[PDB]
């Protein structure tokens, strides 16, 4: 669930180096495939093969 | 469900007789090509999910009319359909592949087939652009035996030619 | 307004202050849809061509083909009435009637009055001015947005695929405009410039044919709440 | 074009009878319930282009093969089309919620619309799905129960109109298949 | 065994066996060879005798027919037809039974459907009444249906589980009544035998009965038979009806539930052993605190119609008797 | 057991579903044709002993085997019992008349009525016959003006008529 | 195998008379209404691959665990079979249309159906859905309100034989549960 | 082939009897019917080769996958073999319209189609959008009398529904 309600971080209050971007994958061909099925864009992403389980039950 | 084992218990059972050498010569020659079919299952269990991947991807790929409007799949409940029945493909390529004859894949996926595919405007030409893609893409020792990859095409060529 | 075919994929205006012969050849193809006039037909309208060549009113350009015999001839005398109001539309606007009432009013202002007040009345419909004006030559346009949807279907039914010529054909929407139901999806469908994909619709199959809207049938509608779904009608 | 005056009046043309008692009736709990109408019209116009984003946004998100290369979201006019449409809908069914008839949607836009999308690959699954969001963007906008705004009105029931808005949409979707 | 496993119900119905299929394909003469041909005529005599015993002095019966079959005279039609004239074939299904019972048989052993209704048993009866045996038989094999379904090289097989003939519902049922698989024999289930003309109130009003699969406890009901009121007088103990009117409806619908093996033995009312009433045995039950010799359960096979919301407690109670469960058919 | 609302709440609940405006428009147009139905059902139930008397009459002077003996009417026992599933089958339309649908009289009675016709060897037309002079004389006594308001009842009269079709429809 | 003719003669021969003009009356309104019958039967066959096609479809979108694996539906020609068995049953309710009474149905297709379901393992609840989506289409077909085809006819009333129609298929419906 | 006077000819034959009066009043059914359907012929044979264009217009606007590569219309020959099934189908619906039942429909084109629209890799979608163009492009008041416009329709829903 985890959403902060009353909550802005501002980032541009940061140093101006340490704002840093990073893309999954950097190509147009490969984010979309023709057919549906995507791990980046859309609803697609929720049925990717693997992290079905969970890792915080150990607290 | 066919394999060799049940065609020759079926057949001596046909017949009336115990199991003689003949049928012993053939469930030999399960346990010969045995280790070759085991070593394809072994890997298409391993990357199952790349593969339907790359299968639905490229069956897009060639056929774009497929979300062009009713026909074919132009939703994405439609693709997730696609992608579930490419992975039913697959798995009764291992299942048969296991069993060694394709006696799983005929009665689970090929035995009625048409009637489906038919009533429900399914094409059947775009599973086999899937089908010819995942064909050709595996290659010749390069990670399966080259007997294994011999035994996964067959397989694969059956599926091909019960389709259409 | 976006129009999304306005300049991606149709043709340009042919405005006037480019050279005139140009003009003049653009304005015969669109005034009389590909008519294939012949040398008798154009010394036959010289007079207007030299109008034309003087002032570049093109306005009254088109104001002077319609009236001329050439143009008269072929639609108000081989041509019925209904088709001829329908042909009329377009020639001179580029569009078809949206409405049974705006059909009914041309056909009310040629019957009180004549041929002549008839043409007046298109040539000055504000809606002409502002779509072409004195100095531009008419054409088809693709507004988008626009005020019926069955002013789209029949007009694009109405502007015929590359190399029209309605001297063969008969007449599409009368029954069209009378009724209310806008033309097939073929011919719609034909007319469409290259790389709209025409009529990739028609969704048409073992599910989901639904071919023929159909204004009878009862409306159903469904909405999701948290318990379960509501039904409207 | 025809309001709720004019289907009363219409109807009672084809008889040839005065109005009478009964749909002056129904009428003036049209009347009484007016203002609950210039409200409503209100909170649908005045949140109107950030339904049309949210609703055409999610409609891409729900199916991401619009976007893909060969659907009919792809490439920037398609999109700015796309856009547009789903503007002219909210328009016209804005329209409706004044008129207090479906006449005017019925005339203007709703005829010849299945033909059109159809002459032009327009995806029936694609028209019906984001008209559905706007229905319910709508109604939750006619409520006042956004999660995004919630302004100050006073209070009443107002299920009727809500349920004839929902009418309108239903309409929309069922008119596009 | 069941429905679920293996996608396939029809498997585990019991027609495991029925799928394999036998054509002569060999055209002209069979000359120094004879496995093709014994592998075939042995399926003719599974297929018409229905898997009964055919013993090896036997089998010098039919010889004529048998060396017939292997030469260019008798497709296997005609042959099908010439093991069904002959003196064994009478013995067995004809001589035993009664006219009905045998017509059923017949078309078990060579259309491998059932009769579905009474009109059926009309038109074979009439033809036996009106010429005889051998008519009866060609009655059987000249007609419209075996030609069609068979085409007259291919040995008979059961098809009245099959959706294909048009059958009735009823005669689905039917059909499993009649073959119960493998190992029983035209004699070998009760409800044939001999002397039994199988399902008669059954086949000929078309009463559906209800499938117990082979096997997996339960494999046996032959549930008991009804009378039919003060007219055709009867008793009215032995049997639940098929029916349920209303009144006992309510609280849920109505089910018929089939019980199958009970005995004293397993009766023990919950509780494991056998309870004995005296300090030593008599293990009958007290009737009025005074020693009784009648059984607790009096016929095996008793049934329980039973509303919904009774289920689970009947379902216990079943149960508590060690009783087995062989078919429960909402009414 | 359903009744007009319960079937429809029913279906609204197998679909999980709420009420649309459409089909509480519907309730309440059965509610308001409600009292001329109670006053059909009140009309059967009073003169309900000479219906199936005078049905059962006509039922054996046009049929006169099943007095005679070794007809299925020949005992004073399978007498008691013929009048008596007469009345059987007059309750059951009394009681669909009632709920406005034919579940229950489905259910509970006409289900399974054939099984036992056949099970006990009496002949389903004869039946289907005397349920048709209950269709007659119960029509007839249902489109009585005696005692009653003025106004408009062919519909539940058509319906009562299905009721009773189905009846003889069921037996035979 | 009986039709309302069949009907009238059987019970008129139980009842030992001749046939009489009461019975003649009803059955002059049968064939008087025998045209819009005919035309009825034309609509439902004339539509069956798209009421087979959408009731099945829509068995398997309303409980999505027949599609999968372990349900009925899962093993391909399952399916196959599915979608003859709703064919067959739309089938005789075609036949029940023509002759006016259900006893082709009934003796036919109907006697022992649940039986045969039970004994095969078919979930009963998915059929009676089934047939309820082949009654409601069936209906909307008769009645010219379907949503995609929309025919020619004379305009008339048809109500009678809609219920007539949906009457054969509440009787499958209910003879399946 | 089926029509009225061959099923009751047929049914006769089967039980073994002379036509009674039940086929008499059979024939008398077809003799009545017989006007709207040859009504439907006359027009069916004046205009068939428009209907026939409109029809291939419209598959091939519908679908246009069909023109590139591998795909069935591709070049000019394929497409004349497009437009010659589509005469044959509307020749097939002018014979049946003639007998007045489905048979030389039935054994003439639908018979074994299954087969060979499968192996020889053709969509009968396609064909389903052919003739519920010509289905529904059509108006029983301007170019056919009331029955004969029905007649065409029922007969061209045959064609469909034995389709797909
Ligand atoms: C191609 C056949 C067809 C044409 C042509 C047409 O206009 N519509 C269909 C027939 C049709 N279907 C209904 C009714 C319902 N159909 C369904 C099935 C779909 N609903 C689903 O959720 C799914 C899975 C996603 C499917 C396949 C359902 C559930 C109904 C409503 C059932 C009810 O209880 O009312 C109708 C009648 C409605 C209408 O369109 O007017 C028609 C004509
Ligand atoms: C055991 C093996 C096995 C299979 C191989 C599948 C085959 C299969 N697919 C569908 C059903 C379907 N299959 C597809 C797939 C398609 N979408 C398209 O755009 C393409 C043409 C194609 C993928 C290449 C779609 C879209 C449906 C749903 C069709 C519909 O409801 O309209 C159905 C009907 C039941 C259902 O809706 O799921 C079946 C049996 N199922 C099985 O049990
Ligand atoms: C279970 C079966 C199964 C297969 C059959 C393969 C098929 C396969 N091959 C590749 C991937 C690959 N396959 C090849 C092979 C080729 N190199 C060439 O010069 C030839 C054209 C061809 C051998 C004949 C190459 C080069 C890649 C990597 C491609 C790349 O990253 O550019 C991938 C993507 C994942 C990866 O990078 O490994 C997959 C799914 N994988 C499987 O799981
Ligand atoms: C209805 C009546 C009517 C007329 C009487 C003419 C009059 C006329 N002539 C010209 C135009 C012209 N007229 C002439 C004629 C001449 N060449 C010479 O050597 C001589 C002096 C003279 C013939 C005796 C020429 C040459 C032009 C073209 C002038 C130019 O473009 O330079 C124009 C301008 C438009 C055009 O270019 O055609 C007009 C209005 N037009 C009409 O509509
Ligand atoms: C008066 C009412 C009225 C309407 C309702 C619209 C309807 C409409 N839309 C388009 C045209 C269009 N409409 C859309 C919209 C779509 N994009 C998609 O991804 C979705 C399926 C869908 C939004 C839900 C698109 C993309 C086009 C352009 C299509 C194209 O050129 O390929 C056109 C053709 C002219 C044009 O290009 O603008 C028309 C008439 N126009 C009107 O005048
Ligand atoms: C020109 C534009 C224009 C508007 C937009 C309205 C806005 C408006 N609404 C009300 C007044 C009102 N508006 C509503 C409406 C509501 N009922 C509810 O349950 C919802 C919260 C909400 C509908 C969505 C109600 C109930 C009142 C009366 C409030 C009261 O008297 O308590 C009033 C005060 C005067 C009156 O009582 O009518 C005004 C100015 N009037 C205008 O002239
Ligand atoms: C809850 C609903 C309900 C019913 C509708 C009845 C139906 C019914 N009737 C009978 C039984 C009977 N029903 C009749 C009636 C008939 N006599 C004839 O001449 C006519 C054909 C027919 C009246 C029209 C007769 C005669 C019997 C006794 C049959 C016999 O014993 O021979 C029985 C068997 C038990 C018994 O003997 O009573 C049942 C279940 N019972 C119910 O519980
Ligand atoms: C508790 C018992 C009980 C009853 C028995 C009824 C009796 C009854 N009936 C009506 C009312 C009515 N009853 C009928 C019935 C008739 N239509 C005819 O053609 C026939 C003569 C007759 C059926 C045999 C009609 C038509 C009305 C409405 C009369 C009218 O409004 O003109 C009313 C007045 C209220 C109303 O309109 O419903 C009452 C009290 N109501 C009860 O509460
Ligand atoms: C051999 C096949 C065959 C058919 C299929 C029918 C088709 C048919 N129906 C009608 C005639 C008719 N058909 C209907 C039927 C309809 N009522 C409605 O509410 C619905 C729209 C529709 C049922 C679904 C009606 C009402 C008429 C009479 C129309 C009128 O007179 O206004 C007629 C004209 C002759 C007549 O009046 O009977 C014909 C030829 N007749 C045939 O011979
Ligand atoms: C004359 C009438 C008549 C009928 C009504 C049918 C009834 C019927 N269905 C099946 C058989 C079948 N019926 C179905 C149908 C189902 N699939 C499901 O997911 C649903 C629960 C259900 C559709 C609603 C299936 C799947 C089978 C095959 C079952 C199997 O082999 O596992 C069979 C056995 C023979 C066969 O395999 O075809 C029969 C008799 N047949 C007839 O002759
Ligand atoms: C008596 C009835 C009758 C028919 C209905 C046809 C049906 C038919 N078509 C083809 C054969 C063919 N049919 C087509 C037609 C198609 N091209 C496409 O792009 C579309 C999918 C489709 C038109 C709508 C094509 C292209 C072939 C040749 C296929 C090939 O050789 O690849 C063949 C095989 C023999 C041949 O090559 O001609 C047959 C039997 N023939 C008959 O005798
Ligand atoms: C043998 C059977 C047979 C048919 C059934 C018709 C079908 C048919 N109609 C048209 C053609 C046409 N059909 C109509 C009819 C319509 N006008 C409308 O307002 C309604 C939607 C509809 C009447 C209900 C119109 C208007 C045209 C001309 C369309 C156009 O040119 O725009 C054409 C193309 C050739 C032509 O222009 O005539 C054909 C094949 N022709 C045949 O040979
Ligand atoms: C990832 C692809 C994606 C989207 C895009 C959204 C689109 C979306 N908005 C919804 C519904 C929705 N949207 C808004 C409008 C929106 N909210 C606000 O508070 C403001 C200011 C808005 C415009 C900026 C409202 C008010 C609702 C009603 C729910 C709510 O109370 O927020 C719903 C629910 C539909 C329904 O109820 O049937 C959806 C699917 N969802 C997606 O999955």
């Amino acid at each position: 669930i985890a959403n902060p309600d009353v909550s802005s971080v501002d980032y541009q209050l940061m140093p101006p180096g340490s704002v840093i971007v990073q893309p999954d994958e950097v190509s147009a061909a490969k984010m979309l495939p023709v057919s549906g099925m995507s791990k980046h864009i859309g609803k697609t992403k929720r049925l990717v093969e693997g992290d079905g389980l969970s890792d915080y039950s150990r607290l | 469900m066919k394999s060799v084992i049940t065609t020759t218990i079926s057949a001596a059972d046909a017949a009336g007789r115990f199991p003689s050498s003949s049928d012993l010569e053939s469930i030999q020659g399960n346990i010969q090509r045995a280790s070759a079919r085991l070593e394809a299952a072994e890997k298409l269990s391993g990357n199952h999910e790349a593969v339907v991947k790359e299968a639905g991807d490229a069956c897009f790929a060639k056929y774009s009319y497929l979300k062009n409007s009713g026909e074919a799949g132009d939703s994405q409940e439609k693709i997730n359909k696609c992608y579930r029945d490419v992975d039913h493909y697959m798995r009764l390529i291992n299942y048969s592949l296991v069993v060694g004859g394709t006696g799983p894949l005929d009665e689970w996926g090929i035995a009625g087939s048409r009637e489906v595919y038919r009533t429900l405007n399914l094409p059947g030409s775009a599973y086999i652009a899937s089908f010819t893609f995942t064909r050709d893409r595996l290659c010749v020792p390069r990670d399966m035996s080259s007997q294994a990859g011999v035994e996964f095409v067959a397989a694969l060529d059956y599926v091909i030619n019960s389709l259409s | 307004a976006f129009s999304s075919i306005d300049r991606i994929l149709t043709a340009d205006p042919v405005a006037f202050p480019n050279g005139t012969e140009s003009v003049i050849r653009a304005t015969y193809i669109q005034v009389f849809g590909n008519a294939h006039v012949m040398d008798s037909e154009r010394e036959e309208l010289a007079t207007a061509e030299s109008n034309v060549c003087r002032t570049g009113n093109v306005r009254e350009f088109v104001r002077a083909i319609v009236l001329s015999e050439n143009y008269k001839s072929r639609f108000f005398y081989s041509v019925s009435q209904y088709r001829f109001i329908e042909l009329m539309f377009k020639h001179i606007l580029g569009r078809a009637p949206e409405s049974r009432a705006e059909y009914a009013e041309a056909m009310a202002v040629y019957n009180t009055k004549g041929y002549e007040p008839l043409v007046s009345w298109f040539v000055d419909s504000l809606e002409y001015n502002e779509n072409f004006g004195s100095w531009i030559v008419p054409y088809g346009i693709y507004q988008g947005c626009y005020s019926s949807n069955e002013l789209f279907n029949r007009s694009v039914a109405m502007r015929l695929a590359p190399g029209c010529s309605d001297k063969g054909r008969s007449a599409m929407l009368q029954y069209c405009v009378l009724s209310g139901d806008s033309p097939n999806w073929l011919s719609i469908s034909k007319a469409l410039p290259a790389g709209t994909e025409k009529g990739t619709g028609l969704c048409i199959g073992g599910h989901w044919q639904s071919s023929q809207r159909n204004k009878q049938a009862p409306v159903k509608g469904k909405s999701k709440i948290p318990g379960g779904v509501i039904v409207t009608e | 074009m025809l309001d709720a005056f004019s289907r009363v009046v219409v109807n009672s043309d084809s008889k040839a009878a005065y109005v009478g008692g009964s749909d002056l009736q129904s009428l003036k709990t049209f009347i009484s319930d007016g203002n609950k109408r210039l409200d409503a019209v209100n909170c649908i116009v005045s949140n109107a282009s950030c339904i049309v984003s949210d609703a055409i946004s999610g409609m891409i998100c729900e199916n991401p093969g619009l976007i893909a290369p060969g659907g009919n979201c792809y490439t920037n006019r398609r999109m700015a089309a796309c856009l547009r449409d789903g503007e002219i809908i909210l328009r016209y069914v804005s329209y409706a919620l004044l008129a207090g008839d479906s006449s005017v949607l019925d005339d203007r836009c709703l005829n010849g619309l299945k033909e059109t999308y159809i002459a032009l690959g327009v995806p029936t699954a694609s028209t019906s799905r984001a008209v559905s969001i706007m229905k319910a963007a709508s109604t939750a906008f006619i409520m006042n129960t956004a999660s995004g705004r919630k302004i100050e009105i006073a209070a009443g029931d107002c299920q009727a109109l809500q349920s004839e808005a929902a009418a309108y949409f239903d309409k929309v979707g069922s008119a596009v298949d | 065994l069941g429905t679920v496993l293996g996608n396939s119900s029809l498997d585990k119905l019991g027609l495991d066996k029925f799928v394999d299929r036998f054509e002569v394909n060999e055209a002209g003469r069979p000359d120094g060879f004879s496995a093709d041909y014994e592998v075939i005529i042995r399926a003719c005599y599974m297929q018409i005798f229905a898997n009964a015993y055919i013993m090896e002095s036997e089998r010098a019966e039919m010889a004529k027919a048998e060396s017939e079959f292997r030469d260019g005279r008798f497709t296997v039609k005609e042959f099908c037809r010439a093991l069904a004239k002959s003196y064994q074939y009478r013995k067995r299904f004809f001589d035993g039974r009664p006219l009905y019972g045998a017509i059923e048989l017949c078309f078990k052993h060579i259309l491998g459907r059932t009769p579905d209704g009474l009109e059926h048993y009309r038109a074979k009866s009439a033809v036996y009444d009106t010429k005889g045996y051998e008519a009866f038989i060609d009655a059987f094999f000249d007609d419209g249906e075996y030609d069609a379904f068979y085409d007259s090289y291919c040995v008979p097989f059961y098809r009245g589980h099959l959706t294909t003939s048009n059958l009735s519902m009823a005669a689905f049922t039917h059909m499993f009544q009649v073959v119960r698989g493998s190992s029983t024999s035209d004699k070998a289930n009760p409800r044939t035998m001999t002397n039994q003309i199988t399902l008669n109130q059954a086949g000929i009003q078309s009463i559906p009965l209800a499938v117990v699969a082979p096997g997996a406890d339960g494999a046996t009901f032959l549930a008991p038979d009804a009378s039919a009121g003060s007219w055709q007088t009867g008793f009215s103990g032995a049997t639940k009806a098929r029916t349920s009117h209303g009144s006992r409806q309510e609280k849920g619908k109505m089910f018929r539930i089939e019980v199958a093996n009970n005995t004293q033995y397993s009766a023990v009312g919950g509780g494991s052993g056998i309870k004995l009433q005296s300090r030593s045995g008599k293990f009958y039950k007290m009737r009025n605190m005074a020693p009784a010799k009648v059984s607790t359960f009096r016929r095996a096979n008793n049934v329980y119609l039973v509303p919904f919301d009774e289920l689970s407690a009947t379902y216990i109670k079943i149960h508590k008797n060690g009783g087995s469960i062989a078919s429960i058919t909402p009414v | 057991m359903l009744d007009a609302f319960a079937k429809v709440v029913a279906q609204a609940d197998a679909r999980g579903e709420f009420l649309s405006n459409k089909q509480l428009n519907s309730l309440e147009t059965m509610i308001g044709e409600g009292n001329k139905r109670l006053d059909i059902v009140n009309k059967i139930n009073s003169n309900a002993s000479t219906i199936v008397t005078n049905s059962a009459r006509a039922l054996f002077a046009e049929q006169p085997q099943l007095i005679q003996p070794g007809g299925n009417a020949y005992t004073s026992r399978r007498m008691a019992a013929c009048l008596r599933d007469m009345e059987i089958v007059l309750r059951y339309v009394s009681y669909a008349m009632t709920a406005g649908d034919s579940s229950v009289l489905d259910d509970r009675c006409l289900n399974g009525l054939r099984e036992t016709y056949q099970a006990l060897g009496t002949p389903g037309t004869s039946v289907a016959v005397a349920i048709q002079k209950m269709k007659e004389a119960s029509i007839a006594l249902a489109n009585d003006l005696n005692g009653v308001p003025l106004g408009d009842c062919s519909s539940l009269n058509s319906e009562l008529a299905v009721y009773f079709d189905r009846a003889a429809a069921a037996v035979v």
